[PDB]
């Protein structure tokens, strides 16, 4: 039946990044979660008129953990790369998460987004134009996301979706 | 009829249930959200005990009340006020004769002993379990010390001085098998010959056993401390989880070791029987229920380094090739597999830690602190007992030993295990992904030869263990 | 899995909660303690099926004897403890099996009635006369050691079954 995309959310811990996900497959109108539960991780959608299913896998937590995130990398087709707007260390680390990703599906040219999550009100130290330059350079999309209006979680995953299917 | 209660101006804790107070779920109740009052009522509440509820409420409660308040507030809790003498004890009185006080004594027995009770079986709990905010805050101690040694009057005196006793133990701080633990087993290198200690000449059993019983140690220590508030991703993780942060750690190490064996053998031959004996070591592992070691082995053999080696996984077994597919499937499906198996064992195991992990900070992430109802913001306590409920499956496979004899030597050889030695993660890492590249180029590259570099045999002594009388 | 409620109860001092603590974590404690109420849970393997044990400890002293209804109401089964060196606790048995008969208002609930101490030499409370108890009852009687184990799990996976089989 319908195309099941396997999505993997990596980046820096601490700032934030589980929001993204939460907030997609959340009961949208109701701020609750259960992650245990078989499927809060799958979410069927429409997407430019196509119905499909989106598998996610967030590790959040598990940074730590530094030797499986090959293992965890290599079950995605798509990738959310994440930093803080307000942590310029998660926004440094992108570089290298995108190598990793590169190096474990042994491709130049992995579908990925670019996200920057604003995580709480401390002051911003990653400006827009900064992200833009560097995703620009990659040859990939940017796209900003709210951790408490659920402002741009849509467009970021969409947008993973589309560049997936025009790969 | 209900037994009358104190005024709720002078005693809080009877003010009556509302919506504005306390939410239940939809057979003792199961509270939603309420306010701390409600909360530390029902936590010690006259018509039943709940356990669990006491454990969940003293894991979790720092979220929304300090330790300080929660002391004043069971201590509230604890003065209840004794009701005046009624028509018919006063007319007794008038005549000279000794009241029956029917409502006296009944309130006595069946709410000011239960309430009372229970209040100290929280403070029992709270120092036997929870000592940690003792340890942080001298003067919390402090408090506790004095409330409990002037606890006056009989009914409650056996478990008044007990617990002075058992605080006094705390401040100043062995098992036994239905059998004998395994021999000990040998293969190349000798007992004492610990320069000669390596992944090759150790016993492959005796390899799983030893790390079987230091990852057991290290899963063992880690209180709920180091995970409720999500402690161990925030800045302060070194202070908070630092015995989390050494059971990762040495997880970690122990899967870029297996690389680092793996691709540091440049001889095919050789490396064949490299990756031949860690699968042997994931066998053991996995009779152990060892899940964590299982997983350091997986992840290993699915790092860009080795999954990439497709000559010398051609030359692997077919049966040791079904044994590593049946491991990595435990973990396909966001651990379905998993899953299912940790909950059918026999323990003792070792879980792999995070999923709890990814498990609690999700929860925590993704639930509100407090519930608005009715112009009131009630401490949403639904999500404090999801993470109690995380923290509880992982302290119920902390309670069972292993029975395996400890090798000193072969423990401190796998405790001072370095493959990365003073090199960065990037640094080394790259180099590990250089060294599988030198040993199997890529195509259309040819594949080179390389010298041998063990001198002794290669040959697996197996994995079923021998018996000596 | 299925869950299981054990409950542990008897007179304060027989060793209900070294029982426990020997079950759970294969450790004697020495202290004596007296419980208010504690509960514990083990996963474990028992005839082939996996299940899981919730097992509730009991007061014992008589200053918490007015409290007993509300953990009876949630038990399935009943380890019935007395210490075989202490006579007054074996005469304290049937004060129990009569209450939780009452709160459950049943004739048939899973019981084993349990000697424990039997690693010491001194004995008061004669096999044989338990063992008439029991049979009065319909359940078996153990003697356990929570000291050196001997009969521990004998005595919580006979109650496991009796549950099972009710
Ligand atoms: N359909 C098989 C046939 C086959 C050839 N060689 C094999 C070795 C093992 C198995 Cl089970 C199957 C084969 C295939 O093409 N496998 C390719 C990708 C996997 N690698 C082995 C590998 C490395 N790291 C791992 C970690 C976990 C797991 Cl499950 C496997 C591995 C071989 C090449
Ligand atoms: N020799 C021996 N001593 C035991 C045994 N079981 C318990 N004890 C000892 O008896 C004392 C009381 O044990 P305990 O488990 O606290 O009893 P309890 O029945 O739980 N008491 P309470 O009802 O007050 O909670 C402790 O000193 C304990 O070490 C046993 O099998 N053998
Ligand atoms: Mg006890
Ligand atoms: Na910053």
């Amino acid at each position: 039946g319908m195309t099941e995309y396997k999505l993997v959310v990596v980046g820096a811990g601490g700032v934030g990044k589980s929001a993204l996900t939460i907030q997609l497959i959340q009961n949208h109108f109701v701020d609750e979660y259960d992650p245990t539960i078989e499927d809060s991780y799958r979410k069927q959608v429409v997407i430019d008129g196509e119905t499909c299913l989106l598998d996610i896998l967030d590790t959040a937590g598990q940074e730590e953990y530094s030797a499986m995130r090959d293992q965890y990398m290599r079950t995605g087709e798509g990738f959310l790369c994440v930093f803080a707007i307000n942590n310029t260390k998660s926004f440094e680390d992108i570089h290298q998460y995108r190598e990793q990703i590169k190096r474990v599906k042994d491709s130049d040219d992995v579908p990925m987004v670019l996200v920057g999550n604003k995580c709480d009100l401390a002051a911003r130290t990653v400006e827009s134009r900064q992200a833009q330059d560097l995703a620009r350079s990659y040859g990939i999309p940017y796209i900003e996301t709210s951790a408490k209006t659920r402002q741009g979680v849509e467009d970021a995953f969409y947008t993973l979706v589309r560049e997936i299917r025009q790969h | 009829g209900q037994m009358r209660l104190p005024s709720a101006d002078v005693y809080r804790f009877a003010e009556p249930d509302s919506e504005e107070n306390i939410i239940f779920e939809e057979g003792i109740p199961i509270i939603k959200a309420g306010t701390v009052i409600k909360l530390i009522e029902r936590l010690t509440y006259h018509m039943y005990a709940d356990p669990n509820f006491v454990r969940t409420f003293l894991t979790t409660y720092r979220s929304f009340c300090k330790p300080q308040e929660l002391l004043s507030l069971i201590i509230e809790r604890f003065e209840i006020p004794e009701p005046e003498p009624t028509e018919a004890d006063r007319i007794a009185i008038e005549n000279g004769d000794q009241p029956l006080s029917a409502e006296l004594k009944r309130f006595r027995k069946e709410y000011i002993q239960p309430v009372q009770l229970r209040v100290l079986n929280v403070c029992r709990h709270w120092v036997e379990h929870h000592f940690y905010d003792f340890e942080r805050d001298a003067y919390l101690l402090q408090r506790m010390e004095e409330f409990i040694g002037t606890v006056r009057g009989k009914a409650m005196k056996k478990w008044v001085e007990s617990i002075t006793k058992i605080i006094q133990r705390k401040k100043i701080a062995n098992i036994t098998f239905q059998s004998s633990p395994p021999t000990v087993e040998w293969h190349i290198s000798r007992p004492g010959h610990i320069e000669t200690f390596d992944l090759l000449t150790l016993h492959p059993i005796e390899i799983a056993r030893q790390l079987t019983l230091l990852e057991s140690d290290l899963y063992r220590a880690v209180q709920p401390s180091e995970l409720v508030g999500s402690v161990w991703t925030k800045e302060d993780k070194e202070i908070n989880s630092p015995n989390l942060l050494k059971m990762i750690r040495h997880t970690t190490n122990l899967t870029l070791w297996f690389e680092k064996c793996i691709v540091e053998t440049e001889n095919l031959e050789e490396r064949v029987a490299v990756v031949s004996r860690i699968i042997e070591i994931l066998q053991v592992f996995q009779e152990l229920n060892n899940f964590n070691g299982v997983l350091e082995v997986v992840s290993a053999m699915n790092s860009s380094p080795v999954y990439r080696l497709d000559h010398t996984f051609e030359q692997i077994p077919s049966r040791q090739k079904k044994i590593l597919e049946e491991a990595h499937e435990l973990s396909e499906d966001h651990y379905k597999k998993y899953l299912a198996k940790l909950r059918s064992i026999n323990p003792p195991c070792v879980p792999f830690f995070g999923i709890y992990l990814t498990n609690i900070l999700k929860t925590e992430e993704g639930n509100p602190e407090v519930l608005k109802r009715h112009g009131k913001e009630l401490i949403n306590f639904s999500k404090r007992r999801k993470v109690a409920e995380i923290t509880g499956e992982i302290q119920q496979y902390q309670n069972q030993p292993y029975c395996l004899r400890v090798e000193s030597d072969i423990k401190r050889f796998f405790e001072n295990l370095n493959p990365m030695g003073n090199s960065m993660e990037k640094e080394f890492t790259d180099y590990l992904f250089n060294k599988s590249l030198e040993i199997e180029p890529r195509n259309p590259k040819p594949l080179p030869r390389f010298p041998k570099k063990y001198s002794y045999p290669l040959k697996s002594p197996g994995v079923r263990p021998s018996n000596p009388r």
